[PDB]
Order: structure tokens, then C-alpha cells, then sequence
RNA sequence: GGCCCAUUCGGGUCUUGUAAUUGGAAUGAGUACAAUGUAAAUACCUUAACGAGGAACAAUUGGAGGGCAAGUCUGGUGCCAG
RNA sequence: UUGCCGUUGCUAUGGC
């Protein structure tokens, strides 16, 4: 037996290798660098932080007050918050409008305040790639984010700008391109507690700024599609994900160097694992991130999947295969032009062609119990980790938010026991990126905001 | 040109500092250049060393000994002023000087192995220890191999560790450098391979020399500190 | 490297014709050199066939030697079986070096436009310039072969000959 | 008052025959050696061009109904 | 540029060569030094001349 | 415009310094630029510009990134004291000439 | 009109040539600001300015074959052979 | 509660 063999000889290979519990069991160069360890400073931002907000059971789920206030922009597209250690919000839009709202009149609906909205005034009068130092977005602003200390918001998209807005006025206070034809931006994530943005450029490209000196720090490539989504926590990690290579890479942004995860699930051998005694299948295109620690994180496929990740495996940890449902197929009046049901239910193929939703946003609170997944199945869903943090599984769902969920992530309130946050989730009608999305059954382009309690 | 004693990493130089005399010999020392400089790197090189030497930091048995080769050889308690660094050094368990971190009341006494007691002029009894100091008058029952506890203000011995069967030991010397557990068997020989053996973590037996083991305590009870992992 | 056997035979000469001239190759030292490290690549591999199953220099040697080869880009990722080691050739290796690749990718026009602007540094795979055209680019860096952002053929600031003559027409 | 060298006394190069252009490139001498080559190749095979180009417009260059140019068995 | 002072160097070393036998004793001289030439230059210049070993010519 | 990162601060009290290993990031510019960034990491940390001091200055290929050794002193004389005379020659304020004989 | 085969007659094939004109891009050797490096200096690394049309900013070495004069030499059965 | 437009509430929804 071959792999027999592979096996056995390399654990002789590592027992050889260790070869070249005691009262006694202290090593001298290990008390020598913990002696450095103890003289050192900056136990600040370096806390590989674990899972300290253990509250999924806890709080209240099924009765959240629910109001998705409509807004009148074509496809909003991406949502950014804020909270001082009163609270603001950003949304944008394919209209090419910013829009800053306030958010901390907790109990009620959000409140508009100021828009900021390019066009077609702001394309450059040079094509040329260097010279794209104007003050507005010309075409599809994709992402905002907003700083950590709340000074600025940054915002970026199709038109291979970042423009930093300040906050007190929606004012452009610097404009950065992206120096080259691709450089199209799709995902901005602040560090935590910081001025260092991390954006994820389609270049397989990755660009990191210092927002309060204008510079750039480093550019890290990589990915092996285009960069679909990014995030960070208070670590100077990164956790990125390009979209068809199936693979998500976390950076070590000083060192250069990264840890790459990549996919794996093969319906061969789970067909196989059910046929020991089912709908589910491949892998199409890993698609959105949120880091939930300084150990984990959590990712949303194409194919409906979210799967659970550690620092110290290469394949997941966790799946959940279908999250969102299966779509809706193709009506019997709209697949073949034939006149009898029953060569237009042959051209259904039975369950051949049900395709999945996927999973188009996803939102983990960062070093939390609880992750939020949202796509166009209308029901937003909440999902706890356990506190074994192997699984996770779905506490309950929030139904009020027909259309494509293109943003999720949720504002804070209450102490350290007792605590409320309103869920936003930025919806429209069309994906982010291209349109690609029929059947639009009752979408309305809004904001989804939740009250959830205890 | 290095011991292996002092953990000294390969990409360092070419001349390795040889110790100058002092209280222990040289093969059972660290001088204060490769323990500041390249150990616990509170200096980066001998230029900076012994710009510190001159300024008095260290407090090496409670006097300075402004020295970048003095011997410290085993348990000379390492103070400095600054940060209150106290540290105690002993050997590992692979025959390296683990210098471990100690507190002020430890750091206050030292112990010594006796090596010979004598009637050498007008009526004095006598001891000397591995750092040679000739303390006046202990009780006429320090054998040979026995541990007095300098004061470390004065330098009188305070307690004193009779060696017999069933006492703490520390082998500094042989194929057995560095290890602690004492208790698997006794075997006084008459002249070689004469010793109290040590256990291991599934209590392993072990031979060595008289003069290359000294006690520290009692089984459970070191007044010593030691370091774990 | 290492001369071949016969050097001068009209099939090695056409080979070598066909060879330079689709690969845009300067002289006879390119493949000559690369079929010298491939003769030991394929010498390597026909002593590992040559030996036994479940020999461990086999089982072992084998699956790193193929992997690794995998990682250069040579073979595919669904032939990891050996004897394709021995149908490998030269210009499977000459297939990843960098000229190639520009021209195959389209940065170039032909070959020795890719040549020419992989020595003149428009070319940058991932981070660093590089401006040798014989580089051997492997399976994760084929994707980020692009012009360098320190070039006109990039976004950059435009050449002395091109900024010359914006000068002399604005006189 | 310097009176310099000139280009033949430095270089030196005493009574050489007329040389080539494409000579002093090996890179250009194998790239026009190569077109050559395959325009060659074009007399002797025929080579596959890469199909039909827009509307079939004939042989273009005859038809000959003697001629058979297949390789008989044995 | 002591790069070019290399590279003249050699070039004059090369041509120098071409018009006397190929290994005859090409000398550099640095700059003048109060008035005349460093004297080691001009030690060892006359160490080369002190061994030349002259063959006899017809005229 | 110049960046400048911090990693790895570890205080000497033997020798009064607080000392650092130094990524300077220049894109689109030369090099690090070492009195500027004597300033910019003087105003970063506290004021001791005649105090804070770099030496180690390796840039990386492709220019960029360049890594340092910073270390920064409390009280300027005691930095005129510990800091090698090379290094004041360098920078700051000290000048004494070796006798040219032999 | 070029090319290929063949001892011969001949055969096979096809966009191929030209000191023809011409166009704007590219940069590298070189010349050089620096800063870095280093006891100091060199070098590597990073790098603004200039730097191509005979791109004369002028790579070689060896081989195969011609052709020409109011020219010269030799032979001898005109005008030829060498 | 918005680009319009409808039911509107005296606030929520649904068609482009």
C-alpha cells in the first residue's frame, strides 16, 4: 500500500528527526527571549485577540424592530459606519453619490444629511492614466470606508480613483489613481483603531495608504482573479479573497508574505458520503470575507457556501452548503416556446439546472459570536459560532429586506452584559459588480436597518 | 574558538573573549561581555559594554567589579540597578547557562559547595567555595561537598545543607551537565563513578563525579528559585 | 551547459533553426542550456522509472520531482503520473520563459518585440522589473506578467523621445 | 596644437572584406535566416495557411488534372 | 570615475599592445606631486628599467 | 511623500535609549533621505532631535523600502556621551582629526 | 518574379522583392545630480538631468563563388587554351 | 423615509 507507506516512512522521517514530563523543563534561549519579551514595548496593537465577546445565544433574535428605509439611488452598492471609543453612516451608489446619513437615533430610522455626487463634469480631459488627479467619481464608485478615528471617509470604485473625502463637509480633501488601465478598486478595510487603509485593486493587486500623511505604503500582489473583497481587524494582517481561483490568502503586510487557503469540496466523494445510506455540489467563485479574530475567519462562496477557516489549516474547518435556498427555476411559460407542460417540463431537465443563491455579503463583528449572511433571498441570516470554535450554526433570520443585500455590518450599543445593535445592510436590485441578477421579485433599493435587543 | 556553555550563536566574530581570572575557572564561567552584549543584549557591542561598565550598573555578589571579562561563573547573582534586574544563573538541561529571573530576597544570599575544611594557622576553622570565600568558623560538621548560604552583606555563611542520602542535587560537570531529580540510588565508590543519582521523567539512572554535583535543597524544598517551561 | 553529441548534423541544424527562430532565441547557448538541465531532469526520472513500486527513492522522488516540475509550469496539474517526465521536451521549457509569455499574453507583438521590451524594463512580473528574456516564469507568477508602472508602455511619465518631441512642437 | 588619433590608426581594423548588417545582430541574422526558411517551406510542402479567408474565390493559382501528389503504398 | 580610469586604462593597455610585442610594460603614472612624479611610481619605474635585458640590434 | 514605520521598540535603561528597527517607505522617490527622516522621526516620538539617531540604512531592490536601525535617546549630553564618535562626525557636533603620520 | 528538387531533359510551387521613400514611439551603453553605504573612501543597492538614426553611439572571424581593362605573362594546327 | 410616479398614514408599503 503506497500512501501506506508515504505515511509510515515519514512519521520514521520525523522520529529520526526528533532524534537528532521532567521536574526540570526549562530552555535557555526560550527564558532568554521571554526576559526580551518582558523588556519590549507596543502591547498595543499586536494582540492576537481571541474570541472575547461570547454572546450568540444570549440576545434576542426573532423580534428585532425592522425598518428598510427606501432611498432614491439606483443600486447602492456599499455602506460604511462609525463609532468613537454621535454616530454617522455612508452609503453609495452606481449614481455616483455618496450620501453620509447619522445613524445614533438608535430607536428610529436613519436621517440624511448630505450627498456628494460626481458625474459626467468630473471625467478627465486627457485619457491618460497618471493624470486622473480630478476632485469626483466619473463611473461606478464600488466602495466607502470610513476612517476609525472618523476625520475621513474613503471612497473608490470603476474609476481607478481613491478620493478622500472629509467628514464634517463631504469635501474631496486629496485624490489618489491607481497609476495603470485595470486599476479598478472593489474593496476598502480600514485597520482597526488606525489610519491605514488596505484596498484590494483588480490587478491581483492589493494597495495599503497612510491617510493622514496622503502616502502609500505598500503594494502587494498575489491573488490570482481579481481581489473580490478584503478585511481587516486591529492586527497589521490582512485577510483578501480573489473571486475565481478559489483560494483566500491573509497577508502579513510587513514581512510581505502570506498564508494562501484554498477550497476543496468535490461532489464525487460527497455524493459518495451520502450514498453511504441530496443537492450539492462544486465550488464556483469565493467571494466575500470578514475576519472574526486574530485566528479565524469566515467566507462566502458562489455556490452558497460559508465556510469557517482557521489560521492553522489549509482547508476549512467548517461548511455550510446551501445558505440562501436554491433559486427559484425557470417557469415552465419562460424556458421553451413549445405548447404542451410536458415537453416544457422536459426542458427542465428535473433538478439539473436549480442553481444556488450565493452568498453576496457577509459580516462577522469583529472578535464576536455572530456573523450575518445576506443575498437575494429576501431573509437576511444570523449565524452564532460556537465556543469550541469549530462550527457555527443559524440562530434565526431577518426577512425584511427584499433584493440583493450588497452590504451588511452592524452599530453597537449597551454595555458589556447588556446590549442592542441595529443590523445595516445596504440593498438594491443588482449586484455590486455587473447587473447579471433577473427575476427582481419586490426589491426596492434601500437601507435595511435592524434593531435586534438584549 | 567558543564553549558551548554560552549560547553563543556562529555569526558573531572571530576572536571569541577569553574570561580573565577571577573567582570561578574558565571552563565553568561566562564573562560579562557575552552575557550583556549577546545574550540578554542589553548592549550591542564591547564599545557600548563597557560604556556601562564604566557607568556601574552591575552589582555582580552585591559589589560592582567594573570588568567586561569577569568570570561569573554558576548562581553568581547578576544585579542591576536600573529595572531592578536581579538574575540568577544556572545550567539547563542541555549544558547551556539558563539565566533565570530572580526577586530582591532571593537575590540577597548565594549558596556554595564546600571544597575543603582546614586547621591552616592558630586554631581557625576554615571553608572555601567555588567563588573562594574564606569565611571564618562554621560548626565542625561540614563534610566535604556540603552547601553553606553567604549572607551577601556580610559574607557569613547563614544556613548550611548537610549532603546525604536523600538531598537535592545539581551535577555541574561530566556527561551529565545540567540535570535535577537526585533520587534514583546512592553509590559512594572509593575513588571514581562515585555519586548520588538522578531521576528522569520516567526516572532514568545516572552516574557522575562527587566534585561534579553539589546539593541545593531538599526534595520539594529548594529555597532556590528555579526556572520552568 | 554542454555541447551535444553530433553538433552538426542538418536535423540538429534545422532543429535548432526552427528553435531560434520561433522563440526568438539569440544563439545556440539558450538551448543548449536548457536541454542540458532538462537531459538531467529526464536522466533523473528514467533511473526513478527504473526502479521499482514502493521504492522509497521512487515514492518520494517521484512526487517531489513532479510537483516541482508542476510548479515551473512544464506539466500539467492532471498528468502526475512520471513517464510524462520522459515525453517532456525542450521547448516545454522554453515555453516559460519570459519572452515567450510577453508575446503569448500580448504585452508584444512578436518575440522580439517582447525581447526587446523586456530589456528595455516595460516588464514586470509582480514587484520587481525584470529585464533578462530568459526567466522562467512559473505557474503563480504567469498572471502577473504586466507592463511596469515605471514605464510609458504602464501609466508612467512619458519618454525623452516622446517629451522631446511634445518640446520642440510646442516651439 | 593636439594632433589626435583618428578612427583607423585606434580601431585598427586593416582591409576587411564588406560585411553584413544582419551580421552584426545574431539575434537578427536567426530571425531573417527563420523567415527565409519558412518561405522555403512554402516550395517545398504546402503549408496550412490558416484556412478560408473571407469568400472562396478559387485556386488562384491553377488546377492541374495530371498531377497526383499522394504517396503511394509500397 | 575610477570606472573610466579602469576602462581607459585597459584600452591603452590593449592598443599599446597591438604596436609592440603582446606583454611589454605598460606604467601609469598618477598626478604630479610637487613638482615631479610620486617617487614609489618612480622606484619601481626604475626597477623596470634596471631589468630590461637589451638584444642586440644590426645597424 | 516619505513613510515611516516602527517595529520591535525595546527601551535600554543601561544605556537611557528606547531603540527600533526602522521601515522607511519612499515610493517614487530616491532614498531615505537620513536627516529628514532624523526629522520625521523626531517629531514622531518625542522632540531630542540631537538625540535620535539611524545607522543601519539597507533599501531593498526595486527601490521602495528601505530597513534601518533606529535608536532614540532621552537627554541630548547623555546622547553626545553613548553614541560612537563616527556617528557624531556624521551627524551631529563632534569633529577630532587623527594625526596623519606614518 | 522569387524559391525547391534533379546526372540529364526538365519538373514542383507561390506574395515576393527593393543601398525605394517615410513616420512617430522605446530605451540602453555613455555623460552625470545626489542620497545611501562605509572609520573614511570604492563598489553593490536607490536615483532626478542629458543621451540614436550611417540609430557613425561605426562586433568580428572563417568559408564558397564570380565578374571586369585599348592591362600583363605563357603555350600553339587564325579569333583559342591557360 | 427618495429619482419619479400609486396606494398614501394624519405611518408603512409596490411598480417602473
Amino acid at each position: 500500500n503506497p500512501a501506506d507507506k508515504r505515511r509510515r516512512l515519514a512519521k520514521q522521517y520525523l522520529e529520526n528527526l526528533k532524534s537528532e514530563d521532567e521536574y526540570n523543563n526549562f530552555d535557555a534561549g526560550d527564558l532568554d527571549k521571554d526576559i526580551i519579551a518582558s523588556r519590549l514595548k507596543e502591547d498595543v496593537a499586536e494582540q492576537q485577540g481571541r474570541v472575547f465577546r461570547y454572546f450568540g445565544d444570549k440576545l434576542l433574535i426573532s423580534e428585532a424592530k425592522q425598518s428598510f428605509t427606501r432611498v432614491g439611488e439606483n443600486n447602492l452598492t456599499c455602506i460604511s459606519c462609525f463609532q468613537p471609543v454621535r454616530l454617522f453612516a455612508y452609503t453609495v451608489s452606481k449614481d455616483l453619490q455618496l450620501t453620509k446619513y447619522d445613524i445614533t437615533d438608535f430607536s428610529k430610522r436613519p436621517k440624511k444629511l448630505k450627498y456628494a455626487k460626481g458625474g459626467a463634469k468630473y471625467i478627465p480631459t486627457s485619457k491618460h492614466e497618471y493624470e486622473n488627479t480630478t476632485e469626483g467619481h466619473y463611473d461606478e464608485i464600488l466602495t466607502v470606508a470610513a476612517s476609525p478615528d472618523g476625520k475621513y471617509v474613503v471612497t473608490g470604485g470603476r474609476d481607478r480613483k481613491l478620493i478622500v473625502w472629509s467628514t464634517e463637509s463631504l469635501s474631496p480633501v486629496k485624490v489618489i489613481p491607481t497609476k495603470d488601465r485595470r486599476g479598478e478598486v472593489l474593496s476598502l478595510a480600514f485597520r482597526k483603531n488606525s489610519d491605514q487603509l488596505y484596498a484590494s485593486c483588480a490587478d491581483f493587486k492589493i494597495r495599503t495608504y497612510s491617510i493622514n500623511q496622503f502616502s502609500q505604503l505598500e503594494i502587494l500582489y498575489g491573488h490570482h482573479d481579481i481581489v473580490e473583497d478584503i478585511s481587516a481587524l486591529a492586527m497589521e494582517r490582512c485577510v483578501t479573497v480573489g473571486a475565481r481561483d478559489r483560494t483566500a490568502m491573509l497577508w502579513k503586510i510587513p514581512d510581505e508574505t502570506r498564508l494562501t487557503f484554498r477550497g476543496g469540496d468535490e461532489p464525487q466523494k460527497l455524493l459518495r458520503r451520502w450514498m453511504k445510506e441530496p443537492l450539492f455540489f462544486c465550488e464556483g467563485s469565493i467571494d466575500v470575507v470578514s475576519m472574526v479574530d486574530d485566528f479565524h475567519f469566515i467566507t462566502g462562496s458562489d455556490n452558497g457556501n460559508i465556510c469557517l477557516w482557521s489560521l492553522a489549516k489549509k482547508k476549512p474547518i467548517f461548511t455550510e452548503r446551501i445558505a440562501h435556498g436554491i433559486l427559484p427555476e425557470p417557469s415552465f411559460n419562460d424556458i421553451s416556446g413549445e405548447t404542451d407542460e410536458e415537453l416544457r417540463k422536459r426542458q427542465l431537465q428535473g433538478k439539473k439546472l436549480l442553481q444556488p443563491f450565493w452568498i453576496t455579503s457577509l459580516y462577522a463583528i469583529p472578535y464576536s459570536n455572530v456573523f450575518i449572511s445576506g443575498s437575494w433571498s429576501g431573509s437576511l441570516k444570523v449565524w452564532k459560532i460556537s465556543d469550541n470554535l469549530r462550527s457555527f450554526e443559524l440562530l434565526g433570520e431577518l426577512s425584511g429586506a427584499k433584493g440583493v443585500v450588497t452590504k451588511i455590518q452592524v452599530v453597537e450599543s449597551g454595555k458589556h452584559g447588556k446590549e442592542k445593535f441595529r443590523i445595516l445592510a445596504s440593498i438594491a436590485k443588482e449586484h455590486r459588480l455587473g447587473r447579471w441578477i433577473a427575476n427582481v421579485s419586490g426589491a426596492r433599493n434601500g437601507i435595511y436597518s435592524a434593531v435586534i435587543d438584549q | 574558538a567558543a564553549p558551548h556553555h554560552w549560547l553563543l550563536d556562529k555569526l558573531s566574530g572571530c576572536y571569541a573573549p577569553r574570561p580573565s581570572a577571577g573567582p570561578h575557572k574558565l571552563r565553568e564561567s561566562l564573562p560579562l561581555i557575552v552575557f550583556l552584549r549577546n545574550r540578554l543584549k542589553y548592549a550591542l557591542n564591547g564599545r557600548e559594554v563597557k560604556a556601562i561598565l564604566m557607568q556601574r550598573h552591575v552589582k555582580v555578589d552585591g559589589k560592582v567589579r567594573t570588568d567586561t571579562t569577569y568570570p561569573a561563573g554558576f548562581m553568581d547573582v547578576i544585579t542591576l540597578d536600573a529595572t531592578n534586574e536581579n538574575f540568577r544563573l544556572v545550567y539547563d538541561v542541555k549544558g547551556r547557562f539558563a539565566v533565570h529571573r530572580i526577586t530582591d530576597e532571593e537575590a540577597s544570599y548565594k549558596l556554595g559547595k564546600v571544597k575543603k575544611v582546614q586547621l591552616g594557622k592558630k586554631g581557625v576553622p576554615y571553608v572555601v567555595t567555588h567563588d573562594g570565600r574564606t569565611i571564618r568558623y562554621p560548626d565542625p560538621n561540614i563534610k566535604v561537598n556540603d552547601t553553606v548560604k553567604i549572607d551577601l552583606a556580610s559574607g557569613k555563611i547563614t544556613d548550611f545543607i548537610k549532603f546525604d542520602a536523600g538531598k537535592l542535587v545539581y551535577v555541574t560537570g561530566g556527561r551529565n551537565l545540567g540535570r535535577i531529580g537526585t533520587i534514583v540510588h546512592k553509590e559512594r565508590h572509593d575513588g571514581g563513578f562515585d555519586l548520588v543519582h538522578i531521576k528522569d521523567s520516567l526516572d532514568n539512572t545516572f552516574v557522575t563525579r562527587l566534585n561534579n554535583v553539589f546539593v541545593i535543597g531538599e526534595q520539594g524544598k529548594p529555597y532556590i528559585s528555579l526556572p520552568k517551561g | 551547459y554542454s555541447t551535444p553529441k553530433r553538433p552538426y548534423e542538418s536535423s540538429r541544424l534545422d532543429a535548432e533553426l526552427k528553435l531560434a527562430g520561433e522563440f526568438g532565441l539569440k544563439n545556440k547557448k539558450e538551448i543548449y542550456r536548457i536541454s542540458f538541465q532538462l537531459s538531467k531532469i529526464r536522466r533523473a526520472a528514467r533511473d526513478l522509472l527504473t526502479r521499482d513500486e514502493k521504492d522509497p527513492k521512487r515514492l518520494f522522488e517521484g512526487n517531489a520531482l513532479i510537483r516541482r516540475l508542476v510548479r515551473v509550469g512544464v506539466l500539467s496539474e492532471d498528468k502526475k503520473k512520471l513517464d510524462y517526465v520522459l515525453a517532456l521536451k525542450v521547448e516545454d521549457f522554453l515555453e516559460r520563459r519570459l519572452q515567450t509569455q510577453v508575446y503569448k499574453l500580448g504585452l508584444a507583438k512578436s518575440v522580439h518585440h517582447a525581447r526587446v521590451l523586456i530589456t528595455q524594463r516595460h516588464i514586470a512580473v509582480g514587484k520587481q522589473i525584470v529585464n533578462i528574456p530568459s526567466f522562467m516564469v512559473r505557474l503563480d507568477s504567469e498572471k502577473h506578467i504586466d507592463f511596469a508602472p515605471t514605464s510609458p508602455f504602464g501609466g508612467a511619465r512619458p519618454g525623452r523621445v516622446a517629451r522631446r518631441n511634445a518640446a520642440r512642437k510646442a516651439e | 596644437g593636439k594632433r589626435a588619433i583618428n578612427y583607423q590608426i585606434l580601431k585598427n581594423k586593416g582591409l576587411t572584406p564588406k560585411r553584413n548588417k544582419d551580421n552584426r545582430n545574431s539575434r537578427v541574422k536567426k530571425r531573417k535566416k527563420y523567415q527565409k526558411a519558412q518561405k522555403k517551406l512554402k516550395s517545398v510542402r504546402a503549408v496550412y495557411s490558416g484556412g478560408q479567408s473571407g469568400v472562396y474565390e478559387g485556386e488562384k493559382t491553377g488546377i492541374k488534372k495530371g498531377l497526383t501528389r499522394s504517396v503511394k503504398f509500397k | 570615475s575610477q570606472s573610466t580610469l579602469r576602462a581607459s586604462k585597459k584600452r591603452l593597455k590593449h592598443r599599446f599592445w597591438t604596436e609592440v610585442y603582446q606583454g611589454a610594460k605598460l606604467f601609469y603614472l598618477s598626478g604630479v606631486i610637487n613638482g615631479r612624479y610620486p617617487d614609489r611610481e618612480i622606484l619601481n619605474l626604475s626597477r623596470f628599467i634596471s631589468v630590461m635585458k637589451f638584444r642586440p640590434l644590426k645597424w | 511623500a516619505v513613510t515611516i514605520r516602527t517595529r520591535k521598540v525595546i527601551s535600554n535603561p543601561l544605556l537611557a535609549r528606547k531603540q527600533f528597527v526602522v521601515d522607511v517607505l519612499h515610493p517614487n522617490r530616491a532614498n531615505v533621505s537620513k536627516d529628514e527622516l532624523r526629522e520625521k522621526l523626531a517629531e514622531v516620538y518625542k522632540a531630542e532631535k540631537d538625540a535620535v539617531s539611524v545607522f543601519g540604512f539597507r533599501t531593498q531592490f526595486g527601490g521602495g523600502k528601505s530597513v534601518g536601525f533606529g535608536l532614540v535617546y532621552n537627554s541630548v549630553a547623555e546622547a553626545k556621551k553613548f553614541e560612537p564618535t563616527y556617528r557624531l562626525v556624521r551627524y551631529g557636533l563632534a569633529e577630532k582629526v587623527e594625526k596623519a603620520s606614518r
